[PDB]
């Protein structure tokens, strides 16, 4: 999803379904990568 | 008017400064609920006496 | 069990005394609610 080489087009975009797994969102928050990162629905620290 | 009625849901989702906005809406309404109940009991209390 | 504790089950946070319930939930049902819509009972996701 995030590290994929080529995303689909915004005209027709690829929707990746993520289910039945362990999602660790702290690695993304600790290591600085995203230039613009904002969570409207929930808090970025409460994601985990 | 709040996102959710449960307080733990707001605390587990919004940031501390953002949660205050949603918590205030719940407190404001729940405050009116008590005022309505009490006001109704005092009136009925005058009828029973 | 038989003690007041702070429980987090499948992201559901709350404080209450945990006891064994005789109510039988259907396989698909998950969390029950009482007359007040507050959680009546829960289900341990690991050991059902």
């Amino acid at each position: 999803v995030f590290n994929a080489t080529r995303f689909a087009s915004v005209y027709a975009w690829n929707r990746k379904r993520i289910s039945n797994c362990v999602a660790d969102y702290s690695v993304l928050y600790n290591s600085a990568s995203f230039s613009t990162f904002k969570c409207y629905g929930v808090s970025p620290t409460k994601l985990n | 008017g709040a996102i959710s009625s449960v307080l733990n849901d707001i605390l587990s989702r919004l940031d501390p400064p953002e949660a205050e906005v949603q918590i205030d809406r719940l407190i404001t309404g729940r405050l009116q609920s008590l005022q309505t109940y009490v006001t109704q009991q005092l009136i009925r209390a005058a009828e029973i006496r | 069990k038989n003690k007041c504790v702070n429980f987090n089950f499948n992201g559901l946070t709350g404080t209450g005394v945990l006891t064994e319930s005789n109510k039988k939930f259907l396989p698909f049902q998950q969390f029950g609610r009482d007359i007040a819509d507050t959680t009546d009972a829960v289900r341990d996701p690991q050991t059902l």
